[PDB]
DNA sequence: CCACCACGCGGGCGGTAGCGTGCTTTTTTCGATCTTCC
DNA sequence: GGAAGATCGAAAAAAGCACGCTACCGCCCGCGTGGTGG
RNA sequence: UGGCGGUAGCGUGC
C-alpha cells in the first residue's frame, strides 16, 4: 500500500523529494540531493550514533 | 512618549534599553536606508 | 545556463565575501561610488560601494549549488522575493554595468555654503555657513557672531550636520 | 608598525550547513473525493 | 457528462497553561573603524 | 534600590 502511494518510481525522483522537503526553495539537483542525503545519516560528522 | 519606554541608568555608565527603542531604532534605520536608495534611484530589486 | 543573482552581505565584510566568492570561481558584481564626500576627511575621494550590502553574482546553480553561496564567509543571505532566490534579468545587469555616473550627492556634505549647526558653546543651536575643506581630519567653519561672520578651523567631528 | 580606547551603524548565527524533536483545545484551510445536478 | 456546491477528514496555526512570597546567579549589543599612543 | 531569563525553596484536605 505504501508502494502504492508512494509517487516517486526511481532512486533520483525519491532524492529529489527528500530535498525538496528538508531544504525548500533552493533548487533541487542531483548532487546537492545525492550530498545531502549521504551526509544525513551516513557521514561520521553529521551523524553519529554513540 | 519616552517615560513609557524609559533608559534605566546603570552603574558604570552603561545604560538598560527596552526592546521597544530598539525596535524602533530598526525601523528608523530601515526607514531612512529606503529613504536614501530611494534618492540614488536603485534598481526595481533592491528597492523592492 | 548561468544565471544572476542578488544577495546580502553582512556589515562591513563586503571585501572578504568577494574574495571568498571569487575562490569559489563565481562572478561578482558590486557598484562603486568614488565622487563621495563625509565628515571624516581624509581625501574623501576614494572607492565605496553604491547601493551599499548588496551583491550581484552570476553562476550557474548545477556548478555550484546557492547553499554554498548562502554560507560564503561573509554573505549574510540571499534576495528571496518568496521560498525560491530572486533572480534578476539580465537586461538590469547590462544596465548597472555602464550605469554609473558617479552621484554627487551625500549623506554628509563637507562643501562650501552649506549651513551647519553648532552644538557646542554659545553656539549650540545655530547654524554657520561652510568656508571651505582646508585639511583632511578636520574641516574650518565660519562662525557667525551677529556683527558679522568669520571663519576659523574646527574638529569634524565638533560641528554637525544640518 | 602594533595594541588599547572611543564612536557610530546594522540585525540569526555562523558557516564554504544546519539548528527542531515528552500538550491540549479551538479555529481555519485545503486536497480529495463526491455527488448531485441541468 | 463536466462543473459547482458539500463535505470530510486531515493537517496547520493560534492561545493557554492558579495565587502570593523569598534567595542566588547571569545579563542589560557589538563589532568594525578611526584615533592615538608607545 | 530598575528590570528580564534561569535555578531552588515556602504556604496551599488534613
Amino acid at each position: 500500500e505504501t508502494l502504492r502511494v508512494d509517487p516517486t518510481n526511481d532512486r533520483l525522483s525519491a532524492l529529489v523529494e527528500i530535498y525538496r522537503m528538508m531544504r525548500p526553495g533552493e533548487p533541487p539537483t542531483r548532487e546537492a540531493a545525492e550530498s545531502l542525503f549521504e551526509n544525513l545519516f551516513f557521514s561520521e560528522d553529521r551523524y553519529d550514533l554513540s | 512618549p519616552p517615560d513609557l519606554r524609559p533608559l534605566v541608568p546603570l552603574d558604570g555608565g552603561r545604560f538598560a534599553t527596552s526592546d521597544l527603542n530598539d525596535l524602533y531604532r530598526r525601523v528608523i534605520n530601515r526607514n531612512n536606508r529606503l529613504k536614501r536608495l530611494l534618492d540614488l534611484a536603485a534598481p526595481d530589486i533592491i528597492v523592492r | 545556463m548561468q544565471s544572476w543573482y542578488l544577495l546580502y552581505c553582512k556589515r562591513g565584510q563586503l571585501q572578504r565575501a568577494q574574495e571568498h566568492l571569487e575562490r569559489q570561481a563565481v562572478n561578482c558584481l558590486a557598484p562603486m561610488i568614488t565622487l563621495e564626500k563625509i565628515v571624516r576627511g581624509k581625501r574623501t575621494a576614494v572607492s565605496e560601494p553604491l547601493f551599499p550590502n548588496y551583491l550581484f553574482v552570476e553562476f550557474d546553480p548545477e556548478v555550484i549549488h546557492t547553499t554554498t553561496i548562502n554560507a560564503t564567509r561573509g554573505v549574510s543571505h540571499f534576495v528571496r522575493f518568496g521560498a525560491s532566490p530572486a533572480i534578476v534579468p539580465s537586461a538590469v545587469i547590462h544596465q548597472l554595468s555602464v550605469y554609473k555616473p558617479k552621484d554627487i550627492v551625500d549623506p554628509a556634505t563637507p562643501y562650501p555654503g552649506d549651513k551647519v549647526i553648532i552644538t557646542e558653546g554659545a553656539f549650540e543651536g545655530f547654524q554657520a555657513i561652510f568656508t571651505e575643506p582646508d585639511g583632511e581630519a578636520r574641516s574650518m567653519l565660519l562662525l557667525n557672531l551677529i556683527n558679522k561672520e568669520i571663519k576659523h578651523s574646527v574638529k569634524n567631528t565638533e560641528f554637525r550636520k544640518l
